[PDB]
């Protein structure tokens, strides 16, 4: 019963409906407000998310809404060459970044991110659970009751290695290979947070503050 | 079978570069949160540095890795250093006393960890120390997590990264089962332990910063070596 605990399918759904002046700082900033829009409605549509607590809802989500955004972005470029393309359908190369300071964070998220995902092919469903299992962030701080968060990851866990084991039984390690993207991921969200003085997101709105306006409506 | 070879290797090597907690004979030294104890910190600096050179010692026991371009064994290794020294000091903790114990027995507490040059990374290393326990981990599977983490075909200026993602393919298996073994009834415990790997790279990174820091605020505080060491 393993995806009936995370329907795999339930998780693909979250990612599709979500699915997406002009300067690099620009661009990004638009190209990350626009997702952070529809980040709620995204995490609404994965499993039991909605039945947690709403203040604990809201503390997974500005844990992790630079790495979830980094990682469909990634995913998303998987097609394109040498550059990101942003949500709003613009195509960032590297030179751009280097532009704006970024060109290091860049290279690593074309090198560490895209360029992996490409080479073993993530679909659209393994992204989406291994954007779920960083949803459930059982060590965000403030956690009411973060057993229930790390059960919940658990059981992503669970549905995605089920899946693998499915889909693509000739790779015994594909499970695996796909979660050492997370440690990636957090590296690299990491070095982003770092510039955020210069990319001002959401007009500079606490972050928090609007999670949690689109939460409670 | 051939992943058991793989696997009492691993642990050898990290057994034969690591002595376990419980075999270790401890020894020590009011004191309070202070900016640093030079004294500690030559202690500690000394300490480290021999952990950093068993943990080259260690990689070379890993099958396969010697058998790379020294190029990329230098890089893997010092990109990993920070990572399996926390790793490892980490797996040396003694909840009931909140110390952790070195290689040589020496056993610090908290406040002396603080003190010693944790700084401001005390309380967080402390607090993954903790979340190791759950964990049970046992040599074959720090060394296989300390293995997993060195070889890591990401690492940037890589020669042959295929090469090395080819080297880690085995050693994820390896724990996968290994750890299932051990723990029948619980399947999450390979995700788990593995991905600790993450929250490993969240310290090491800050580490890396405050390393920086005490290399201004202390004359010629920690000189390179892993390069020069693998070269010889
Ligand atoms: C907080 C921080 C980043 C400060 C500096 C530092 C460090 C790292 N490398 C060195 C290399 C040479 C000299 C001093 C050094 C000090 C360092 C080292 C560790 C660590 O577990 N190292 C460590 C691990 C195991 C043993 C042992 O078993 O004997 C001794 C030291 C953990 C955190 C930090
Ligand atoms: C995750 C957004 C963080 C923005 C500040 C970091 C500076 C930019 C560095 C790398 C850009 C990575 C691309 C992220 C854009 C997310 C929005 C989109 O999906 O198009």
């Amino acid at each position: 019963s393993a995806n009936e605990d995370m329907p795999v399918e339930k998780i693909l759904e979250a990612e599709l409906a979500v699915e997406p002046p002009n300067d690099p700082v620009t661009n990004i900033c638009q190209a990350a407000d626009k997702q952070l829009f529809t980040l709620v409605e995204w995490a609404k549509r994965i499993p039991h998310f909605s039945e947690l607590p709403l203040d604990d809802q809201v503390i997974l989500l500005r844990a992790g809404w630079n790495e979830l955004l980094i990682a469909s972005a990634s995913h998303r470029s998987i097609a394109v060459k040498d550059g990101i393309l942003l949500a709003t359908g613009l195509h960032v190369h590297r030179n751009s970044a280097h532009s704006a300071g970024v060109g290091a964070i860049f290279d690593r998220v074309l090198t560490e991110l895209v360029s992996k995902m490409r080479d073993m092919q993530m679909d659209k469903t393994e992204l989406g659970c291994l954007r779920a299992i960083v949803l459930f962030n059982p060590d965000s701080k403030g956690l009411s009751n973060p057993a229930e968060v790390e059960a919940l990851r658990e059981k992503v866990y669970a549905s995605l290695e089920a899946y693998c084991k499915h889909k693509y039984p000739e790779q015994p390690g594909r499970f695996a290979k796909l979660l050492l993207r997370l440690p990636a991921l957090r590296s690299i969200g990491l070095k982003c947070l770092e510039h955020l003085f210069f990319f001002k997101l959401i007009g500079d709105t606490p972050i928090d503050t609007f999670l949690m306006e689109m939460l409670e409506a | 079978p051939e992943v058991g070879e793989l696997i009492e290797k691993v642990r050898k090597a990290h057994q034969e570069t690591f002595p376990a907690l419980c075999q270790l004979g401890k020894y020590t030294t009011s004191e309070q949160r202070v900016s640093l104890d030079i004294d500690l910190w030559d202690k500690f600096s000394e300490l480290s540095t021999k952990c950093i050179i068993k943990t080259v010692e260690f990689a070379k026991q890993l099958p396969g890795f010697t058998t790379l371009t020294i190029a990329d064994q230098i890089t893997l290794l010092k990109a990993a250093c920070l990572d399996i020294l926390i790793l490892r000091i980490c797996t040396r903790y003694t909840p009931e006393q909140d110390t952790m114990t070195f290689s040589d027995g020496l056993t610090l507490n908290r406040t002396q960890m603080h003190n010693a040059g944790f700084g401001p990374l005390t309380d967080l290393v402390f607090a993954f120390a903790n979340q190791l326990l759950p964990l049970e981990m046992d040599d074959a599977e720090t060394g296989l997590l300390s293995a997993i983490c060195l070889i890591c075909g990401d690492r940037q200026d890589l020669e042959q990264p295929d090469r090395v993602d080819m080297l880690q393919e085995p050693l994820l298996e390896a724990l996968k089962v290994y750890v299932r073994k051990r723990r029948p009834s619980r399947p999450h415990m390979f995700p788990k332990m593995l991905m600790k790997i993450t929250d490993l790279r969240s310290i090491s990174a800050k580490g890396a910063e405050r390393v920086i820091t005490l290399k201004m605020e202390i004359p010629g505080s920690m000189p390179p070596l892993i390069q020069e060491m693998l070269e010889n």
